[PDB]
């Protein structure tokens, strides 16, 4: 039995050193210590000191150097006895502060042990090299054992989910974390292994081409979502959920994708040192001399899509050998070599629409001197170049029963364009969607556990609109997060007749969703409607009604001391100010039919399934014109919100260890940045305000039972002994709660208790 | 264990 | 070296108040013998003074760790008693009977929780005996029904131990192969390697039959051997224990008995303190070395 084993990998890579006789016995004195901040203005950088004198409400401490400071008793983070080290969740941990949850993590780590639990998260760190804990034996090992059975392990929350989808016939979701670099591709990609292993019913058939094709739609779909920002070199800019499906006997049956929230902005325009999606830079550079010819291709610098940033390259990626990739995979999911070039042809039009230059002509009338770009669009685009002329300048309404074309300057024709590259963008990208799920999703499922990845809570020097709607997802999910714990834990305490009551978690993040999102009293959102109503509306009136509505009225908002144009809004990870500049231009979405009815008329089979197939293309309206984009996000995320609830779920955070990607080198400031933004410090905080410890009696009695008078170490009623050593430890009983199998602590009481042990066994 | 000489 | 036994009488205060932990194992005597072997008069006969409990049936109720300390001058003192000074043997006694009787419920029953006694005086060496209660079937007495079996269960939790030595108290004047006290010995120390004998009432034997034999380590033998003891109690004008009497009785007894007088010098009182003394001290030097590491190990 390799668990018990302590010679076998499962023992080596998934536990402890300690073993038996090892991490036991290794002396303890007396001493405590006490993680500090060397320098206050990094906040998540630490070192550790000894505690050297005591008082009311403080302690005082050496730096590691000899300096000398003191704490607030109320502020001071102590370091944990060292029978903490190692836990295999951070909630048996005693004093829960930041510093020491991560110096558990890295007592594992540096050990090897990637996988650690926070509550019902699954945190799981990058250890930039491969550990043999993945084979078809530790599979086995993993095989229908819960969470409590085993080791922390991303095959024991695949395979809780599992049983839990089979035993209620249920579907499950896996809400999973992490920025490129963290391990999250990896770690998703073991989850579908581990499903595929254990729900496989391949005997006769084979396992199929299923698990590679699901695999290989990860380049396509990061080839057009994702792109390099100012944070990280590979970020997803859309959210997906993966369903891995099985028929009712709980066989795995296909899988199916769906995407949400694509940033379509990021097309027409990107940030300094920022890029476009990858695919364009990948089209450029390795499309052959033919493909060149023919899509009328050139360098990045010659497109004004991809010339803007000053950045068209990124350090260590080759954009020719990454278009390959893609290719390869277009080949996978089975892509015929004439829908690739009509992808490709899409591409390339929209990069030669991005180089049409309007020009006022004799009057205020937009006109096209150069017709270059438009005929290159057209011709890739398999479409007439008078009309979609016309289309751009000269756009019909109807006026009353008459048509009449609205000759538009050079601002609106400019703007149209690029309405017309978005739209284009947003369809190519659900087109590739559906036609993946073509190949992976051929069987009617019975149900499904679908993983969902979407981008990470955002904060940059100056955030705007995209980022206030990306932290506001990951709002939404942190509460339903924060909801599922309080089930759990209401349950836990329930089961233990505790007396302690709590309410539902997921209100903490009620106030922070309401200002954004809330309807009566209106939030930002709704605000941000009303202002892209009349034209007496700027950015300016748009902040100053925000300030009125919120300012010293709402707790999460804050209208800065020194800027005039920023607001902020404290989330769970924190406060983000965000800058209202062009905040009305980007509300509006709308895109004339006549450009719609321009593309209908295509020549090309997959533009025309862009511009005719009623799922793609329109969607419907609002009974008056068009939705406002912020309508159309707050739409978007509610469809992802109720797919969520009809689900139980399970989390998992993968954790970039630095920024070098070198192995064994944990920091914690790079981590406490992650923590931070993907819930887990939130996690805790909700841990702290009750009893995180929890303790079978006899165990207690076990190791404490000489901390009182007499009181056998394996004493026949183990509750009795337990509150004996408490009473005559005079211990404050608001710091404990007695269970029907556990006694309940506080967070810094158990510690406090294992240091008096440690002084007793000392003097004895 | 400071009560036994080592 | 004079000094292992008090560094051990001090892990025992030290232990006092810590419970029953199976794993936790000091160099120590233990005092085992059924309730008609008359192991309180041997314990009174080092002492030289009455001071245990005295009643029907049982004595011990609660371990009596009993430190004697070879001194000039003569007194006691409990643990419990922080500070004070005993001089009436008569007083330690009752505070023996008082301080049980405040822990147990049924003033028949008995406890694990230790009462630590030590006493100075110039009648005994250096030595420390943990006494227990006394075996015995027919729980007569007034609760518990199943005594005979807590009793047992208490002394099993010292003597299976394998640094407790066990000091079997047996009298002469029964059937020696049907002694409770050697027989629990050899359930935990087949080998007898752990065992010290003592035979009391010698005087008492049937005429005509000697207890010889066992007293040569020839019957049932003991790696650590037997030692013969006789209680020949005098009084002095008083009314109380005269021991330099009551020795020389012993020896006198010794000295004259056709079929011991040739072991006389490895017989009486004296010579029972002498040797405990000297395997105490052997043994705790024996076992001192590793002692430290194990305990902070076994806490």
């Amino acid at each position: 039995n390799p668990i018990h084993d302590r010679t076998s990998d499962y023992h080596k890579y998934l536990k402890v050193k300690q073993g038996d006789s090892d991490l036991f016995k290794l002396t303890v004195s007396d001493k405590r210590y006490i993680w500090y901040n060397p320098d206050p203005k990094e906040r998540d950088s630490y070192e550790c000191g000894e505690i050297v004198s005591e008082t009311s409400d403080s302690f005082t401490f050496k730096t590691v150097d000899g300096q000398d400071r003191q704490v607030k008793k109320d502020d001071a983070n102590q370091r944990n006895p060292i029978k903490f080290d190692g836990v295999e969740d951070m909630s048996e941990l005693s004093y829960l502060n930041e510093p020491a949850v991560f110096h558990n993590l890295r007592v594992r780590y540096n050990q090897d042990l990637i996988y650690t639990y926070s509550g019902l998260f699954l945190v799981a760190v990058n250890p930039f090299k491969r550990i043999p804990i993945y084979t078809q034996e530790m599979v086995d090992i993993f095989k229908g054992r819960r969470r409590n059975e085993v080791a922390p392990h991303i095959f024991a929350i695949s395979d809780v989910a599992y049983r839990s989808m089979l035993d209620d016939r249920q579907n499950q979701s896996l809400l999973i974390t992490g920025e490129s670099g963290a391990g999250k591709t990896e770690n998703t990609k073991k989850v579908i292994q581990y499903l595929a292993s254990v729900a496989g019913r391949n005997q006769a058939n084979g396992s199929g081409v299923l698990e590679q094709q699901i695999l290989q739609a990860n380049p396509i779909l990061e080839a057009f979502g994702n792109a390099k920002t100012t944070r990280n070199n590979n970020s997803s800019r859309f959210g997906k959920f993966i369903e891995i499906q099985f028929n009712s006997a709980g066989f795995i049956s296909g899988a199916s994708i769906q995407s949400y929230l694509l940033e379509k902005s990021r097309v027409v325009f990107q940030s300094e040192t920022e890029r476009n999606y990858h695919i364009f830079y990948q089209l450029l550079a390795g499309a052959t001399a033919e493909e060149k010819k023919a899509l009328h291709l050139a360098g990045p610098e010659s497109f004004n899509y991809l010339n803007q940033s000053g950045c068209v390259d990124i350090k260590g990626v080759s954009d020719s050998e990454e278009f390959k990739i893609t290719r390869q995979a277009m080949d996978i999911v089975g892509f015929s070599q004439e829908e690739q070039m009509s992808i490709f042809k899409i591409i390339a039009g929209i990069l030669h629409l991005g180089n049409i230059k309007f020009e006022k002509g004799a009057g205020e009338g937009a006109v096209l001197k150069d017709k270059t770009a438009l005929n290159a669009a057209s011709t890739v685009f398999g479409v007439n170049p008078s009309v979609l002329e016309k289309a751009l300048m000269e756009p019909r309404i109807l006026a009353g029963r008459d048509l009449v074309a609205q000759h538009l300057n050079v601002e609106k024709s400019s703007s149209s364009r690029d309405a017309l590259v978005k739209a284009l963008y947003g369809r190519l990208f659900l087109w590739l969607v559906k036609k993946i799920n073509n190949v992976l999703c051929q069987e009617r499922k019975a149900y499904f556990i679908g993983v969902l990845d979407i981008s990470g809570f955002e904060i940059f020097k100056v955030n705007s609109f995209e980022q206030l709607c990306i932290n506001y997802t990951n709002e939404k999910l942190q509460q339903f997060f924060n909801h599922h714990m309080f089930k759990l834990e209401q349950e836990e305490y329930l089961k233990e007749k505790i007396n302690w009551t709590f309410i539902d978690f997921g209100l903490d993040s009620q106030a922070t969703i309401d200002l954004i999102d809330g309807r009566q009293p209106p939030g930002i959102l709704a605000l941000l409607d009303e202002q892209s109503v009349f034209p007496n509306a700027t950015d300016n009136t748009l902040i100053t009604k925000l300030h009125s509505h919120f300012s010293k009225k709402n707790a999460k908002y804050e209208e800065p001391r020194f800027s005039k144009t920023e607001f902020g809004v404290t989330h769970y990870a924190g406060q983000v100010m965000y800058e209202i500049q062009d905040w009305l231009e980007k509300n509006k979405d709308p895109l004339q039919q006549d450009l719609e009815l321009c593309f209908k008329d295509s020549s090309d089979n997959v533009v025309t399934k862009l511009f005719n197939d009623p799922n793609i293309a329109s969607r419907a309206k609002k009974g008056a014109n068009f939705i406002t984009v912020a309508a159309q996000y707050k739409e978007q995320l509610a469809s992802l919100m109720a797919t969520l609830e009809t689900t139980n779920p399970h989390f998992v955070r993968c954790i970039i260890p630095n920024n070098k990607q070198l192995p064994a080198k944990l920091e914690d400031k790079v981590v406490l940045d992650q923590l931070r933004c993907n819930g887990v410090l939130e996690g805790i905080r909700i841990t702290r305000k009750g009893f995180p410890n929890r303790i079978i009696y006899a165990d207690f009695v076990k190791r404490y039972y000489l901390l009182a008078p007499n009181v056998p170490r394996d004493a026949e009623d183990s509750q009795k002994a337990t509150d004996a050593v408490l009473k005559h430890l005079n211990i404050d009983p608001e710091q404990y709660r007695f269970g029907i199998t556990k006694i309940f602590f506080r967070a810094g009481q158990l510690a406090r208790i294992e240091e008096a042990r440690e002084q007793r066994i000392s003097e004895i | 264990t400071r009560l036994v000489p080592r | 070296m004079e000094d292992l036994i008090p560094l051990v009488n001090r892990l025992q205060d030290a232990f006092s108040a810590i419970g029953q932990n199976a794993d936790l194992d000091l160099p120590q005597i233990a005092v085992v013998g059924g309730q008609s072997a008359g192991k309180s008069s041997v314990l009174e006969n080092f002492v030289g003074r009455d001071f245990l409990p005295r009643g029907s049936g049982i004595v011990t109720r609660r371990p009596l760790v009993l430190q004697l300390v070879n001194s000039t001058t003569e007194y006691a003192e409990f643990l419990h008693c922080k500070g004070k000074k005993f001089t009436d043997f008569e007083e330690v006694r009752l505070e023996i009977e008082a301080e049980t009787d405040r822990v147990t419920g049924t003033n028949k029953g008995i406890s694990p929780v230790p009462i630590n006694l030590r006493v100075y005086s110039p009648h005994v060496l250096n030595l420390t005996l943990v006494d227990l209660p006394g075996m015995t079937k027919v729980p007569v007495g007034d609760q518990p029904p199943d005594i005979e079996f807590q009793i047992r269960d208490m002394l099993m939790q010292f003597v299976t131990k394998e640094n407790c030595l066990i000091l079997a108290v047996s009298p002469a004047n029964s059937d020696l192969a049907n002694s409770d006290a050697l027989k629990i010995a050899k359930e935990v120390d087949p080998q007898g390697q752990r065992t010290i004998g003592v035979i009391t009432k010698l005087d008492l034997m049937d005429e005509g039959t000697d207890a010889r034999d066992v007293l040569e380590n020839k019957l049932l033998p003991l790696r650590r051997g037997y030692i013969g003891v006789v209680n020949r109690s005098q009084k002095d004008i008083d009314g109380k224990k005269d021991i330099t009497a009551a020795l020389a009785a012993e020896r006198k007894f010794f000295l004259s008995h056709p079929s011991y007088r040739h072991l006389a010098d490895r017989m009486g009182t004296p010579y029972l303190q002498k040797v405990l003394n000297q395997q105490l001290t052997n043994h705790i030097r024996d076992t001192l070395p590793g002692l430290r590491n194990k305990l902070q190990s076994q806490l």
